[PDB]
């Protein structure tokens, strides 16, 4: 509620919580954050402009078709890797707005 | 009397390279496929007979 430019609205609260009576080693208490946020799909964008600086040039893959391995295969990989930077594009600033269906229907107006 | 020799020529072949491809990795690609097609998956059909 004080860092809501840090959380998506579409998805409801954001948090599962779980409460255990039991502290690791030598600490009175103690929690593990784990989260999914917009911002980490420059992951697999650096990846991807990393990986296409030695692709566009065959470069080093010589190791890769040793072992039997096609073009095509890596191709089928970086493209499945752009669809998915383009996934948390779709999510990214994604519009917690209403949205409804509406009759086409009127009245006898008389105001 | 001619008196003998005095004629030699040089031992001798200029050097040249023929055939050499310029067969650097540098352009070594040009294939693409697109990051996957446009979709709607935000909205819902709100069927209500």
């Amino acid at each position: 509620n004080k860092n809501s430019s840090y959380f998506v609205e579409w998805i409801p609260n954001n948090v599962k919580t779980a409460v255990c009576d039991i502290p690791p080693r030598g600490l009175k208490m103690s929690a593990t954050f784990i989260g999914n946020s917009t911002a980490i799909q420059e992951l697999f964008k650096r990846i991807s402009e990393q990986f296409t600086a030695m692709f566009r040039r065959k470069a080093f893959l010589h190791w890769y078709t040793g072992e039997g391995m096609d073009e095509m295969e890596f191709t089928e990989a970086e493209s499945n890797m752009n669809d998915l930077v383009s996934e948390y594009q779709q999510y990214q600033d994604a519009t917690a707005d209403e949205q409804g269906e509406f009759e086409e229907e009127g009245e006898e107006d008389e105001a | 009397h001619v008196p003998g020799g005095g004629s030699v020529q040089i031992v001798y072949k200029p050097v040249d390279l023929s055939k050499v491809t310029s067969k650097c990795g540098s352009l070594g690609n040009i294939h693409h496929k697109p990051g996957g097609g446009q979709v709607e998956v935000k909205s819902e059909k709100l069927d209500f007979k």
